């Protein structure tokens, strides 16, 4: 299957193991 | 529809950092999340979604088994990643009666969030009316 | 009536281009080989806006500027029937793809011979 790009997105917030 | 009548569904959404990692500070940290389906009664309050008879959450396929079936209740799953993404919410009516989709977003923003949705749910069918019907006035 | 996935991809570096395509069994992109014309219903600013492509594939090249939402007509062949999606061109990516999810009449002889190449029929 090919994706779309709405479900083929991940996406990351933020590095490191600290809480912003 | 006049053969329909509005439903609020319920999604509600968990995620933590998981503690103690050997991360660097570039890297990303792994997070325990989870996500439950659940359903909005005639005064707005959260009751168990027994007008659905099955539930898949089609998660971001670099996931295994991405596709998550769950044949009942209750529509809880958790889960451990470091990405955000959007996913289908597959909902089947009791009875044969239909479907629906969800598209819900997971995100990292806040430790818990809850998001609705309104969906037309069929009032002619019985097996699914009589389940309805202890929550919603029909036609 | 069983569902098909139309799948319209857009290209952009503004020379943008949009090609409708459908998705087979396994998920695999193809033609839309069930439809008869495929009209891309442009903005007014654009020189005859109605983009009528009677073959496949069903693919446009186009210089713009501007970011608008598109009409993407899309006729079944033996006439059985009609559809419309609702495509919106962005820029902010040098390509993406956007699936529509579209109910497909299952009472048309003509239709279904073409239908029957890609999948099972009810």
């Amino acid at each position: 299957k090919q994706l779309a790009s709405k479900a083929a997105r991940k996406s990351a917030p933020s590095t490191g193991g600290v809480k912003y | 529809s006049d053969h329909s009548i509005e439903v609020t569904f319920r999604v509600k959404t968990q995620q933590v950092i998981i503690p103690e990692q050997n991360i660097r500070g570039n890297e990303l940290p792994l997070r325990r999340w989870q996500m439950e389906l659940l359903m909005l009664d005639a005064t707005g309050k959260e009751v168990e979604p027994t007008i659905l008879s099955k539930c898949i959450y089609h998660l971001h396929s670099s996931f295994k088994q991405p596709k998550r079936r769950l044949n009942s209740l209750p529509f809880f799953i958790k889960e451990t990643g470091w990405g955000e993404f959007n996913l289908k919410i597959e909902c089947f009516f009791i009875g044969n009666a239909g479907k629906f989709s969800i598209e819900h977003d997971l995100t990292f923003e806040d430790d818990a969030y809850a998001v609705d949705y309104t969906v037309d749910v069929p009032h002619e069918f019985s097996h699914l009316n009589s389940e309805l019907s202890k929550y919603f006035d029909l036609p």
